[PDB]
């Protein structure tokens, strides 16, 4: 040992070093990361929501106090977009005196705006219930907007009062217009996992995507309202199409082959209320099944996008959520936490070469 | 960053102490940690070395295995277990954080020390002259020598120079020969050949004056030398 | 008189069963050499240092060990009877001892470590890691080696017309009773018990997790025909390594009790190539286990 | 349809100085021919993909960031660990040492560029500043001095902060795809940043005005770096190609591709002569070209996954490659 | 549209105005600085192992 005295404690130091990286680099292998994905408002925001409010710690009200604001600009987007769309569809207002309420939100400045008083309250009160506009609302199908208008605007009463607090459906929601992956940890069962939100990124995901290669699975979030809107307000653009096409680059990527894929087919109530009054015949010709039913409506959906997989060796793990109320957002962790044990079962047994 | 000592006193001849060292507001666990003699008319004397991890220790040929140096690092305590305690123990005796990587600067920080009154292959360091008197303003150089050569195949030379200022405790200037500790003013420089070292003051101010230090860190035992006072 | 290991007296057909036996016997020395060594360079290679990782090398250490030993017995073969010296009768059954111990208990080791390392990723802890890697091949060659111990005390040569044979000699009767019952017992019946828990557990947990899915709807439409193939995979890999691993190394087992029977029972009569061919099947384990442990 | 003419105006002037080519004019220079570089030091520890590595000036230190969450700070010359510092993002895409050595830099895809003082009292590597205000992923950063860095993002924008303030001191806006790359010119009065829209631009940090708009390449620019007497400098792209600008010619001078090499370019740097640019590869190799006629390749394959991140030192006397099988090579 | 355009015209207008040189002389002083310090080049030229920080 030729080495000097300081040589050989800096030696022991890098051997300390050694070992802390060691310990620290084996306790990142304990927690899987779960890479959730999907189109724009299909619901994986508010995903992350329910999972902090039933494996978290929930939002306190100082949390409320922050998302107050961000209620407030998502009341005045949507009541702005409606208004927006009804000069764009060529409909009138039933009411002239309206019209001069409905400019007075034309130019309201939705990203300043803190306060929500008079006459703003007033003006958005009477636009919402002109015949007019809840034609709008009602034809919506045609436009962006977010499916929270309704929600919003039978209760502003309740949130323009002073003392207005949201609450946990206002919290679930609302907007948090961050951009940046986001992670959020978990505790299933003594499993730590982890799902990474992208999507407030606004980049190019090939530039970034490579880094989700040690992902245990893709939570892909697909939208079951998205038929029967081909909005207007840009190029006549299915949704179900946009959805189909992110599904078929994710499942594509060389990155994801180690990384199994958990389907979640959301927003399935308002897929029933669609039915109701529009069928998926008229936009989607494969489909033949009853007019009036959901059930058929849902494995249809389910069958076109499982379809998309073009190998026999990445199985997809489906389920039919609605990400909105809780005790369904339980069964689809439950579900999550089953397929990624899943998952991990067969990485084993294809490494042990049995599978 | 701050290390106070405890546990002196007066001893009884023969007895045992337990010195201790408090490390506040410096990451303790990342540094080793030395215990430093100094008789009450003689220069400093190294008492031991513990690392960063505990993974080595090491003592003078004159307290081995009558001493015992140890840490606890999630109270930030060092300690110094001392035994049978004859007259040639009466000292203070200052705990030195001293850290190891590279390019940086061991026995930077001491503590405050503690004084503990009782009822040949190693390098030899020898200072040249026990005063040197001065002027204030002028240019000063005291020298120092080595019985090996200090300067490590590695490219390194494991001299340092210490400054002890009257009624305080020791304070590096000089780390490796010719590298300037924090807080030194730019002053001071150390420089010379294998066997022979000099340091040397520009612009003498006051506090200034004290005594400085030779000590060696080429191999344990650390070897200091008498030290000159610079009045 | 003792029964004669590898010793055989060949009549009208000398240049024919030697010949064939020697074929054989460089055939399976070739395919287990090769086989082993590349398993042993790809099993090197990789970064990702697991328990397969490093008891499959054990393993085909173990199996390159075993055929070390193929060459002495072509020559004992050929030349008809014993000439390679007292070292060699002290040596040649004492290493394939060994090798065949270590081999077994490498398999168990293998199916243990895969199931146990299957149930702590399932759980998401802590478990085996790399100090008890090291303690579980030190234990089993220690075992491996002490388990031989006999065959390398108790084999000598001896002129039984007469000519010289490496026979094996117990000093007494109990202790070849015991020696041949724990070595069997503890050598074949506890590791293949450990490998039969082991897969099947595997294989029960991975129907359980498939069950666990398939109560959410039916993973898809169309899917249950994706995924019954990977249960049918699964199960068909999982019971081909329990055969394979019964099935060759049993014959070995039974030649073993048969040997102890004649020299306990003088009555039976045991071929003199049934137990050479026995060791041949034996040998063939160490062509066919890098076979099924890096099947990709 | 000004904008078109002046587009016109330029190519034409473009066409003009290109009177012959960086080719003709090296026909008659003896080339190196096969360097046989070796893996003096394997430096082992990481544990992820290795996504950035930067020499320190000393030549012998070296930051290195993962996907581990952690920078790793080594003594190249003794394979120690100097320092280990663990990220509060484990998505890092890039880092960066400074001159003086006192401080490191980190980014990624929280979109904040996290500087860490290693010269410290307290004996550990604290966080020294958080600078925010980059709506997209961080894919480089540099150091000017202690004081000031610039860092490029995803937004299609750079930015030079003032680090002792964390606040934007100038803004580099004008790109249209998210800017990968980012090279700092010898006295550091210049940067030069390449995006995913195949052109690079030469920026002025002190007036904040784009000077130079360099096209040609196919696809993403994701590397990029100086010549070391800052009036050149070479692009790495995902066409498989690298190329030569320089600044005063305001052209392009010599590609550096082969026939076989279809993929793209993760990293390039230049000898400390600029006789060899070193330019790692998604096919898991580094080549080694001879920068003044382009047919050298030398290769430095020592890495199983794709080399991400590579070096020389302020001297020269050696390089290190980081790649995705987690392992940085120093080459001499 | 028109403050887009007119900051985008601006932006050509001051790139062409500029005092280029000849790719030549760029070459040129390419050749020159490698050839300048190629001594200096520990890679391009192997320093003596004695002399050599990697051995
Ligand atoms: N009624 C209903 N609304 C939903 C459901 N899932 C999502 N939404 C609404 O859709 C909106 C868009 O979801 P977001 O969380 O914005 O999705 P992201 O755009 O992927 O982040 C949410 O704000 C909810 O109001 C669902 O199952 N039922
Ligand atoms: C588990 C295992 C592995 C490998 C082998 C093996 C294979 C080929 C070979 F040539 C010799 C052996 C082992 O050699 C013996 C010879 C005779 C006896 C008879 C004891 C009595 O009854 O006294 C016992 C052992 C056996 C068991």
């Amino acid at each position: 040992c030729t080495l000097s005295a300081e040589d050989k404690a800096a030696v022991e130091r890098s051997k300390m070093i050694d070992r802390n990286l060691r310990e620290d680099g084996e306790k990142a292998r304990r927690e899987l990361k779960l890479l959730l994905l999907g189109t724009g408002e299909s619901g994986k925001s508010t995903f992350i929501k329910q999972m902090r409010i039933i494996h978290g710690s929930g939002y306190s009200d100082e949390d409320k106090r922050g998302f107050t604001k961000l209620v407030y600009q998502n009341i005045f987007t949507a009541m702005q977009a409606m208004i927006r769309a009804m000069d764009t569809l060529k409909i009138p207002y039933k009411y002239e005196h309206n019209k001069a309420h409905a400019q007075l939100v034309r130019e309201v400045d939705v990203e300043k705006v803190s306060a929500f008083e008079n006459p703003y309250v007033d003006a958005i009160k009477s636009l919402w219930n002109d015949p007019g506009i809840q034609e709008c609302y009602d034809r919506r199908r045609e436009y962006q907007l977010s499916d929270s208008t309704k929600y919003y605007l039978n209760d502003l009463d309740r949130v323009a009062d002073p003392a207005y607090l949201p609450t946990q459906q206002d919290v679930l929601r609302v907007r948090v217009p961050t951009t940046g992956i986001i992670e959020y940890p978990f505790d299933l069962q003594s499993v730590i996992f982890r799902m990474v939100d992208v999507g407030g990124q606004r980049s190019e995901r090939r530039k970034w995507i490579h880094c989700f290669e040690n992902v245990t699975s893709i939570m892909f979030l697909v939208a079951l309202s998205e038929y029967d809107q081909v909005l207007v307000e840009s190029d006549n653009e299915n949704r179900m199409e946009e959805s189909k096409a992110l599904f078929r680059t994710i499942i594509t990527y060389p990155w994801f082959q180690n990384s199994s894929v958990i389907l979640f087919l959301n927003k399935k109530d308002l897929l029933e209320e669609k039915i109701m009054y529009s069928h998926l015949v008229d936009y989607f010709p494969e489909y033949d099944g009853p007019q009036r039913d959901a059930q058929a409506a849902r494995e249809f959906i389910l069958k076109m996008f499982v379809d998309l997989n073009p190998d026999s060796d990445k199985i997809i793990y489906s389920h039919f959520t609605c990400a909105t109320d809780t005790e369904n957002i339980r069964a689809a962790a439950a579900f999550v936490f089953a397929a990624v044990k899943d998952t991990i079962l067969q990485l084993n047994l294809k490494e042990y070469n049995l599978v | 960053v701050q290390l106070v000592e405890s546990g002196g006193g007066l001893v009884q001849p023969g007895g045992s102490r337990k010195l201790s060292c408090s490390a506040s507001g410096f990451a303790f666990s990342s540094f080793g940690m030395h215990w430093v003699r100094q008789a009450p008319e003689k220069g400093l004397e190294w008492v031991a070395y513990i690392s960063s991890g505990s993974g080595t220790i090491y003592y003078a040929d004159t307290v081995k295995g009558r001493f015992t140096i140890s840490r606890d690092d999630p109270k930030n305590t060092l300690f110094l277990q001392m035994t049978s305690l004859r007259s040639e123990d009466t000292a203070m005796y200052y705990c030195v954080r001293s850290i190891y990587y590279y390019g940086s600067s061991p026995f930077d920080f001491w503590g405050q020390g503690t004084t503990l009154t009782v009822s040949s292959a190693d390098i030899v360091m020898t200072q040249a002259t026990s005063s040197v008197p001065v002027t204030p303003g002028e240019s000063v150089s005291i020298s120092c020598r080595s019985s090996k050569s200090l300067l490590h195949s590695n490219g390194n030379t494991y001299l340092y120079w210490f400054l002890q200022r009257p009624g305080q405790s020791p304070q590096l200037l000089i780390y490796r020969m010719s590298n300037l500790a924090s807080g030194v003013p730019d002053r001071f420089s150390g420089s010379g050949s294998g066997t022979a070292f000099t340091l040397t003051i520009s612009r003498l101010e006051a506090e200034d004056v004290g005594v400085y230090y030779c000590m060696q860190h080429l191999e344990y035992p650390l070897t200091f030398g008498a030290g000159t006072k610079l009045e | 008189t003792r029964f004669p290991f590898f010793s055989d007296v060949k009549g009208d057909h000398r240049l024919v069963l030697a010949a064939v036996e020697t074929t054989v016997l460089v055939l399976i020395f070739a395919v287990s050499l090769l086989g082993n060594v590349c398993a042993l360079v790809l099993v090197a290679r990789r970064r990702r240092r697991g328990a397969t990782a490093c008891l499959v090398l054990n393993l085909f250490c173990a199996d390159l060990l075993f055929i070390s030993a193929i060459p002495l017995v072509l020559a004992v073969r050929w030349t008809e009877a014993w000439l390679l010296g007292p070292v060699a009768c002290h040596l040649l059954f004492y290493v394939m001892t060994l090798s065949g111990s270590v081999t077994i208990l490498t398999l168990a080791a293998v199916s243990l470590e895969r199931m146990v390392c299957i149930v702590h990723l399932q759980r998401g802890v802590r478990g085996p890691g790399r100090r008890a890697r090291a303690v579980l091949l030190a234990l089993i060659w220690g075992y491996s080696a002490v388990a031989a111990l006999p065959l390398c005390v108790f084999f000598r040569v001896v002129p039984q017309q007469e000519i010289s044979i490496c026979t094996l000699i117990w000093p007494t009767i109990p202790g070849e009773i015991s020696w041949d019952v724990s070595f069997v017992t503890l050598n074949f019946l506890v590791p293949g018990l450990v490998i039969v828990i082991s897969y099947s557990k595997i294989l029960q947990i991975t129907k359980a997790s498939r069950k666990r899915l398939t109560v959410s709807l039916a993973y898809s439409e169309s899917h249950q025909i994706r995924v019954s193939q990977q249960d049918f995979r699964l199960f068909r890999t999982l019971f081909l390594l329990m055969v394979s691993f019964f099935i060759m190394w049993s014959p070995i087992i039974i030649t073993i009790l048969l040997i102890l029977i004649q020299n306990f029972k003088q009555d039976l009569v045991i071929w003199p190539s049934l137990f050479f061919w026995v060791v041949a099947f034996t040998f063939a384990n160490s062509a066919l286990n890098p076979i099924l442990y890096n099947m990709t | 349809q000004e904008a078109e003419q002046l587009k016109n105006q330029i190519r034409d002037a473009r066409k003009a100085c290109a009177d012959a080519t960086l080719s003709q004019i090296t026909n008659n220079i003896d080339p190196v021919g096969r360097i046989q570089m070796r893996t003096r030091r394997t430096l082992r520890g990481h544990l992820a993909k290795i996504y950035a590595m930067h020499w320190g000036t000393d030549s012998r230190l070296l930051v290195s960031a993962s996907q581990d969450g952690k920078l790793i700070i080594w003594d190249s010359y003794t394979t120690n660990k100097v320092h280990a510092i663990p990220l509060r993002s484990s998505w890092v895409m890039t880092c960066a040492y400074a001159p003086s050595g006192n401080y490191v830099a980190c980014g990624g895809l929280d979109n904040i560029c996290s500087i860490y003082n290693l010269k410290t009292r307290e004996g550990n590597v604290r966080v020294s500043r958080e600078l925010a205000g980059h709506t997209g992923y961080l894919s480089c950063c540099r150091f000017l001095d202690d004081n000031q860095i610039v860092t490029s993002s995803g937004d299609t924008t750079c930015a030079l902060w003032d680090i002792e303030t964390g606040q934007q001191t100038t803004t580099f806006t004008g790109h249209t795809g998210d800017v990968m790359s980012l090279s700092l010119a010898p006295d550091t009065r210049l940067f030069v940043s390449g995006a995913c829209d195949a052109s690079a631009k030469l920026w002025d940090v002190r007036e904040g005005m784009c000077r130079q708009t360099f096209t040609g390449h196919e696809s993403d620019i994701n590397a990029i770096c100086f010549f070391p007497n800052g009036n050149a400098f070479a692009t790495g792209s995902d066409d498989a190609t690298c190329r030569l600008f320089d600044l005063r010619a305001d052209q392009e001078l010599m590609t550096y591709s082969h026939d076989n090499i279809i993929c793209g370019i993760t990293s390039v740097s230049f000898s400390k002569s600029g006789r060899l640019l070193l330019a790692g590869y998604d096919d898991f190799n580094c080549n080694v070209w001879d920068a003044l006629k382009a047919d050298r390749a030398g290769v430095l394959a020592g890495h199983d996954n794709r080399v991400s991140c590579l070096g020389v030192t302020d001297d020269g006397m050696a390089v290190a490659t980081g790649s995705w099988d987690s392992f940085l090579k120093i080459w001499n | 549209s028109i403050a887009q355009a007119r900051k985008l015209v601006e932006q050509l207008k001051m790139e062409a105005n500029i005092d280029r040189i000849k790719v030549s002389k760029a070459a040129a002083d390419l050749m020159a600085y490698c050839e300048a310090h190629a001594k200096e080049d520990p890679l391009l030229t192997p320093v003596p192992a004695s002399e050599n920080p990697f051995r």
